[PDB]
């Protein structure tokens, strides 16, 4: 197999402050929906290129107007002084 | 129609790929005098020679 390097020598993990999605700290909602008119979230064809044409392609695309799921990464606790 | 149109070569020049074409043919024929001539339609003589 492939060597992943040395294992972690720390025998102690770090305590995390768990807050649910309705903890009035992560419910700030900026929607940002999928807009097809901007070609949002469009995966290009893998081995071809096209110029100055409009094509109907079957593939894997997001739905128009999809709000999606919003994830926020925060900063941990630290001392004021 | 999923046909090759252009190609980016290794020398740095873009090229246009077109299918190989043949010149059209028309034959004008006269039965009474038994004489005929050929017509290369819509193409100049410099492409014929
Ligand atoms: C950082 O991680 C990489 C990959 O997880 C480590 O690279 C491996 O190092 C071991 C030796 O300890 C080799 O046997 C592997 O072949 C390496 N893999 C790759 C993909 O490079 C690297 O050693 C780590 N560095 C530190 C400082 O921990
Ligand atoms: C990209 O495509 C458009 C439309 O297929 C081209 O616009 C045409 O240009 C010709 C020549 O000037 C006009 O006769 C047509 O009326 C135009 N059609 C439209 C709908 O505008 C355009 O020239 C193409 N661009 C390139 C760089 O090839
Ligand atoms: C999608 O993009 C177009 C062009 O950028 C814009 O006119 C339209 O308002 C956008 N859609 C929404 C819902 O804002």
């Amino acid at each position: 197999d492939v060597d992943s390097g040395p294992p972690s020598s720390a025998t102690s993990c770090k305590e995390a402050d768990m807050r649910n999605s309705s903890s009035e700290f992560f419910n700030k909602q900026w929607p940002m929906p999928i807009n097809a008119s901007k070609a949002d979230g469009i995966i290009y064809p893998t081995g071809k290129s096209y110029s100055n044409i409009s094509l109907t392609l079957q593939g894997l695309f997001p739905k128009h107007g999809d709000l999606g799921e919003q994830y926020i990464y925060s900063v941990g606790h630290s001392d004021s002084n | 129609f999923d046909n090759l149109i252009g190609y980016y070569s290794d020398d740095g020049n873009y090229y246009c790929v077109r299918p190989c074409v043949s010149v059209p043919l028309s034959v004008v024929y006269d039965k009474t005098t038994n004489s005929h001539a050929t017509i290369f339609g819509s193409v100049a003589c410099e492409h014929i020679t």
